[PDB]
């Protein structure tokens, strides 16, 4: 039972450590004669 | 639209914010072309 709480947790442990340079979305403002640069920013951070 | 259509500006010349109307036009399905200003309303400007 302890060899295998301990694997579990540090499966746990491993995801979240794997997991914290994720993409973070952030918010960038177009113009209406910038439609294609803001349906890339769109794509792009829907895509990640 | 082929990848080099010969005929686009037969005049030389320029279509400004070309990409941009693609882009407005890959969101449109159906047009309707309506005179807005015939051409027989220019009385004192050459029109032929």
């Amino acid at each position: 039972t302890q060899k295998a709480i301990d694997g579990v947790t540090n499966k746990v442990n491993s995801i979240i450590d794997k997991m914290n340079t994720q993409f973070e979305a952030v918010g960038r403002e177009f113009n209406n004669l910038e439609r294609r640069i803001e349906n890339l920013n769109k794509k792009m951070e829907d895509g990640f | 639209e082929r990848a080099n259509p010969a005929n686009d500006l037969c005049y030389p010349g320029s279509l400004n914010d070309y990409e941009e109307l693609k882009h407005m036009l890959s969101r449109i399905n159906h047009f309707e072309k309506i005179q807005i200003i015939p051409k027989s309303s220019w009385p004192n400007h050459e029109t032929s």
